[PDB]
């Protein structure tokens, strides 16, 4: 009898809005580090092998 | 790097003892030649004395 949507939207929106946001954020992260941090890390430490 | 430094050092070592080597030779020559001379030498002191 109540509009009563939102407000299910709403609480699925919390927990939710932290399983999921959770669940790809640090995956994504490591995925830029590891983006950056690769071909950076490779040439790093290639360079301490070339030099050297 | 890698590869370099292989071929780097295993060459320097192989030149080093190639060089030995002849260094070594020769001096088995200048031996050997100064071992003909004093045999020369020696025939030269024999024939005098004696004939003396």
């Amino acid at each position: 009898n109540l509009n009563a949507t939102i407000l299910g939207q709403a609480i699925a929106f919390v927990l939710f809005v932290l399983f999921a946001m959770k669940y790809v954020w640090p995956p994504l992260m490591a995925a830029i580090e590891k983006r950056q941090k690769e071909i950076a890390d490779g040439l790093a430490s290639a360079e301490r092998a070339h030099k050297d | 790097l890698d590869l370099a430094k292989a071929s780097a050092t295993d060459q320097l070592k192989k030149a080093k003892a190639e060089a030995q080597v002849i260094i070594e030779q020769a001096n088995k020559r200048r031996s050997q030649i100064l071992d003909e001379a004093k045999a020369e030498a020696e025939q030269e002191r024999t024939k005098i004395v004696a004939q003396a």
